[PDB]
């Protein structure tokens, strides 16, 4: 492939460099339309800018935490982090969010990796070996209530059991209701005067609640869960302007008030170098 | 003697002529078309009013003055009240449509000024409150009036800050969306053909707007000496290939 | 039972590896795809669309005005604007090009810089745009500027001029984050003759300026952007 | 070799090697030729 | 292959052993040009002197250390070794350095092995199990600041998570900007009067910053990281004189003052055996 | 699931072993090679060039 | 001995995965099947039989 | 596979929607027996409702 | 590839792709045609 | 068998078995024959 062809002096009536940008086109002008060039080859394919590659590496999408401790006398397991759930979503932690929102609709399979590490902040004789059980509580299915409810039987709901310190990995097909996931949605769930606006009403998918299977030892053990997400088989439509201001909320486009100028001011003139 | 410059668009029972065009944009290089069976889901036969809905509606005019910040209309909202297009809209459960948008602004060879005319698929607005405040329905359904970016923040309304496109992105990059400029010195109209763009084959016309049309002054209007300091901008829009499905009782929407 | 040996790296999680995994939802059938206009396949497809450069960066809070390069009637010989070419920083940084370049470590290729004139139709002007390849200072006067890559632009019916910064380089890749060894030059613009307004007209006229990449362009070695960060996880 | 039955479980896809910027860079209705005048 | 051919008495006008070294050549003289030889075969190929073999074994290129401890009240994580970064480079630890600098330009893929072991120098009830996360902070990408910054999300930057006591291994393609890496560079980054000289301005590649993912236990744990590097697919050009004096700095050729004579003095005469 | 048995040596790191590894930079394209005079392939090539001997070591 | 590398997810138990296992009862012979009317293959077969709706829910 | 065929107005002596449930059958009535439909395809096989799948986790 | 000798040890079965609701939805002795009168 | 997609991930290269010291041992412009006089 040639990156530049050889081109010499020109004295024409045919001027490729004068255009009318009002038309909305970006005319494909090249170095050889306005200087004299020599042949050179590309030596490159643009492999690593493919959208599959761009969205295809694992990104941290969520960090939560649960603890193993005596539940005796706990009136609210959920509240003691005797377990927790994550109203699944991707636009929470942002590095990946800005990347996805370069597109309007996106379609992909997900590969999740879940790393779990334990901490024992206060005096323990040892490190126990805990098994985590993360399970998929899609929406309509009941929510556990205690860390050892009938829910955890999970007879119809996919669940994975792995050890703290290890990693769990599995992949979920594209579960969207439509043909693509909306990265943006300028609508409502119905014509209500006070209903919420945005994507929080669309990109529904319930949650994934984690717990330790082990009963309690004498000390307490903090287990912190990190969920990583990798898109595989990516398809993206309609590019948009990149995010400039900071984010404030999952699912709304809102930016913070009295934010700071995002364009760097010159130290000098327009004329400055 | 054909120029890129003169054009005629006849759609239904209405025709537009421009003698100072700058080509026309067809979003994503695709022209509006009906919904193919292979893509269909709802089993209902759809209704295609054709020429009674696919004609040109001219919205009320705006006034560009030296202080203007820009205006924003949503589709199909802007047309919610135009003739039979609008009736069909409130009466069917689902509908689908593409449009021809023609924005008009003429001046003289002594004026200067340049407007950006852009179509943004799925333009989800931001609340000026920050945090996770929502933007109430009425605020994103201004109707033919559209939203005036130089109007004041209101409560439950969107933010109207132009350098941020009403969503946290910079004005400068709106050029990645199908758009055309109106530069008084060149141009006097802008025309964009919009194919139907959605993640579902057909949708509700009232709970979801699928494009915002935005006209934004970028190089300020500058009139000749002792000229009146303003020009009107007119927007005429025509639904094209419209289909309605799931007819019934007639939606009632807030406000 | 087949005898195996495990190698160093067993059990590691590399966020960039690409392997098979069990599906949690065995036998599930995804929604059919329907057609949607606009599919993107390569980021190289989109960085060829031009977007506006806030060249007039001299303001103090972001404003529509930093996109406008002003022009003065009747000045002769003088300089319209100047900038270095660190596409990952400074004026370029918020543009779509700048914004994507920042997802990669290295770039190579030609850039297309165009200027669209917005003055009254009955005015006229001749400007010179000059690209100064690495190795010399930003030009200080047109004489200096005109000895490097340049285009005399004659403002006419055809409203925009497209200047190309041809890839001039020893090393075949440069860093997107500004680096010296790897630096690309300067871009300046001067009156060639001068802007002239018709009667009954007055004041400043402005140029809009765009940037996009030529088909020439290469970007490689993905990394994280300095353009976005956060202090606590967001919630709904 | 796929070891698993479902398609979601396969590795990353392989390069589009599609690439056609014209839907984004030249969505004009009447074709523009480089070198010919923009507005006739 | 014959190592020596058979050759007998000679009384010629053709003298292969008289040459003129001023020419710059090393004339290919053999035993059989000056004594009577018998046939012998080589029995050898020179396999283990191939440059791929010479540069192809893992060498320790870096030892760093980080600790897991309560960051509460630490004003400078980087400074507490709550994590650290290594402004990546190869000429730091030297065994491998002398080997590479036998050549001027070198091109190869790298295979890294990272061994991490833990130490608990002061009273602990136990040994905790820590997961390390080393990640590639190429240059232009932002630097973390705390041990748990948004940076560590590493949504676009390759990162590996492995356990202390284990090893991590992955391989990076040749990331040089030019066609080869310069082992030497007699230049500057620009014609500045005070800019630095040498290769430190060329062989730029940012760094790789490590951290422990685990929160803190009651005791403190020292984790010491050793990075090993193996060249694979080696290509080397222009041999040079081997390094004689000791090294003083990464990237400069400088040797220490009042160094010692590097040539061993005879214990005796020139005539001595 | 195929039945396996691991042998002695599993998990060891031998600095001299030669195996495959995942690339950290999937799909990256290295700079083209250009021609450079002087390529060395074997150390046996270079030890045939003669160099001076500090024979007079007595200093 | 063939060189291997284990990936993330090793040792996990996913209640939805489908693999082979050793039989605890090697060589056992199950009872022959006889014919029984009524075999169901898909839940989609049965949701097409209509059943009564307690529409008058007001009790 | 078609999920619905195209069907238009009807004015017949052949009424598929009147039945006698006392018989014990569930007559296979479709949308196209009582409204005007357009063609649409199934795009689906009913894989995940197989009893092997239902009892197999 | 089965690694084991017994049939119980193989993975899950594969979709019936049988599907015939008529034993449940139309177990009537004399065949009913849709469109013809239910009771003659 | 390569298990990985990228070339960097393959094992060590295989012996040049190239070997030609003359660029280093005899870079003279006019060819010298062993046995013939060095300087004529
Ligand atoms: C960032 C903007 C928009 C774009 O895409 C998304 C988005 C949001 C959510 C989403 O869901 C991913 C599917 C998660 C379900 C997987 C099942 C989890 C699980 C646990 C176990 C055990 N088995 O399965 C997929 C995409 N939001
Ligand atoms: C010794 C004299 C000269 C010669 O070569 C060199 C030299 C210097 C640096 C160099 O860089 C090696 C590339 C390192 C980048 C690898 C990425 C690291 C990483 C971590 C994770 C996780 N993924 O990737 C390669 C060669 N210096």
């Amino acid at each position: 492939t040639v990156a530049s062809i050889s081109s010499g002096p020109k004295h024409t009536q045919k001027v490729p460099i004068l255009t009318a940008n009002e038309t909305g086109a970006t005319m494909p002008v090249l170095p050889s339309d306005s200087i004299e060039t020599r042949t050179t080859y590309m030596h490159f394919n643009g492999s690593e800018t493919d959208v599959e590659c761009f969205l295809g590496r694992a990104a941290c999408v969520h960090v939560t935490e649960i603890q193993n401790k005596d539940a005796t006398g706990i009136d609210n397991h959920r509240e003691a982090k005797l377990f927790n759930d994550w109203k699944i979503n991707l636009s929470s932690l942002v590095q990946l969010r800005k990347k996805l929102e370069l597109f309007t609709y996106v379609r992909f399979d997900s590969e999740y990796t879940i790393l779990a590490t334990a901490s024992q902040p206060d005096s323990a004789n040892y490190s126990s070996n805990l098994v985590v059980q993360a399970m998929y509580v899609p929406p309509g299915a009941p929510n556990p209530k205690e860390w050892d409810d009938y829910t955890w039987q999970s007879a119809s709901n996919p669940s994975v059991f792995f050890k703290v310190g290890d990693t769990s990995r599995f992949s979920v097909p594209y579960v969207g209701l439509a043909s693509a996931y909306n990265c943006f949605y300028d609508g409502y769930s119905h014509d209500d005067a006070e209903t919420q606006y945005g994507i929080t009403v669309l990109n529904h998918m319930g949650s994934m609640a984690f717990r330790i299977v082990n009963e309690h030892d004498e000390h307490k053990t903090l287990v912190k869960i990190r969920v990583y997400h990798r898109a595989k088989h990516v398809e993206a439509w309609i590019p948009r302007a990149p995010r400039a201001l900071p984010y404030t909320s999952i699912g709304r486009t809102n930016y913070p008030k009295n934010t700071e100028p995002v364009i760097k001011k010159r130290k000098g003139d327009i004329k400055s170098y | 003697g054909y120029s890129d410059r003169v054009q005629q668009i006849t759609l239904g029972n209405s025709t537009i002529t421009t003698q100072e065009a700058a080509n026309a944009v067809v979003c994503y290089a695709e022209w509006p078309e009906y919904l193919p069976d292979v893509d269909a889901s709802d089993v209902n036969k759809t209704s295609k009013p054709d020429t009674s809905v696919c004609r040109f509606y001219t919205l009320d005019s705006k006034t560009w003055t030296t202080g203007s910040k820009g205006w924003c209309w949503k589709l199909p909202d802007a047309l919610k009240d135009m003739g039979v297009f609008g009736q069909n809209m409130f009466f069917h459960s689902l509908g689908r449509s593409g449009y021809t948008v023609h924005v008009q602004c003429n001046a003289t060879k002594f004026h200067s000024g340049c407007l950006l005319v852009v179509v943004i698929p799925e333009h989800q607005l931001a609340s000026h409150e920050g945090g996770n405040v929502s933007v109430k329905y009425t605020f994103t359904h201004p109707g033919e009036r559209g939203i005036d970016l130089s109007s004041a923040n209101e409560v439950g309304g969107p933010v109207k800050d132009v350098l941020y496109n009403m969503n946290g992105t910079l004005l400068g990059n709106l050029l990645i969306f199908p758009h055309q400029f109106i530069n008084l010195r060149t141009n006097n109209t802008a025309t964009i053909v919009i194919p139907y763009i959605n993640s579902v084959p057909i949708d509700s016309m009232t709970r979801h707007n699928n494009v915002s049309l935005m006209v934004i002054p970028i190089a300020p209007l500058t009139v000749p000496t002792g000229a009146t300091p303003s020009l009107p901008i007119t927007v005429t829009i025509a639904p094209m290939c419209t289909e309605f499905s799931g007819i019934r009782s007639k939606s009632i929407v807030p406000q | 039972g087949l005898p195996t040996t495990t190698l160093p790296g067993s059990g590691q999680f590399l966020t960039t590896d690409d392997r098979q995994s069990p599906s949690a939802l065995p036998n599930y059938e995804p929604t059919p795809r329907i057609h949607i206009p606009g599919k993107v396949h390569n980021l190289l497809e989109i960085i060829q669309v031009d977007t506006l450069i806030p060249m007039n960066n001299t303001h103090t809070k972001d404003e529509v005005n930093s996109y406008l390069i002003p022009l003065n009637a009747n000045r002769q010989n003088e300089q319209v604007f100047g900038t270095n070419l660190f596409i990952g920083d400074g004026v370029f940084k918020t543009t779509l090009l700048g914004e994507i370049v920042q997802y990669y470590t290295h770039w190579s290729g030609s850039l297309r810089f165009s200027l669209m004139y917005t003055g009254p139709a009955l005015s006229s002007a001749k400007l010179i745009l000059a690209y100064t390849p690495p190795g010399a200072r930003g030009p200080q006067d047109r004489r200096e500027a005109m000895l490097g890559t340049h285009v005399v632009w004659d403002i006419g019916l055809q409203s925009t001029i497209v200047m190309t910064i041809p890839w001039t380089s020893g090393v075949q890749f440069r860093y997107t984050d500004p680096d010296t060894y790897t630096s690309a030059g300067f871009l300046s613009c001067w009156y060639q003759t001068s802007l002239i307004l018709p009667p009954e007209t007055t004041g400043q006229v402005y140029l809009l300026s765009f940037i996009s990449a030529c088909p020439d362009f290469k970007l490689r070695l993905m990394k994280d952007t300095q353009t976005i960060s956060q202090t606590v996880a967001l919630t709904e | 070799i796929n070891y698993y039955k479902d398609a979601a479980s396969t590795s990353s896809a392989g390069q589009s090697l599609s690439m056609d910027p014209s839907k984004f860079t030249e969505p004009v209705k009447d074709l523009m030729l480089k070198g010919a005048p923009a507005l006739n």
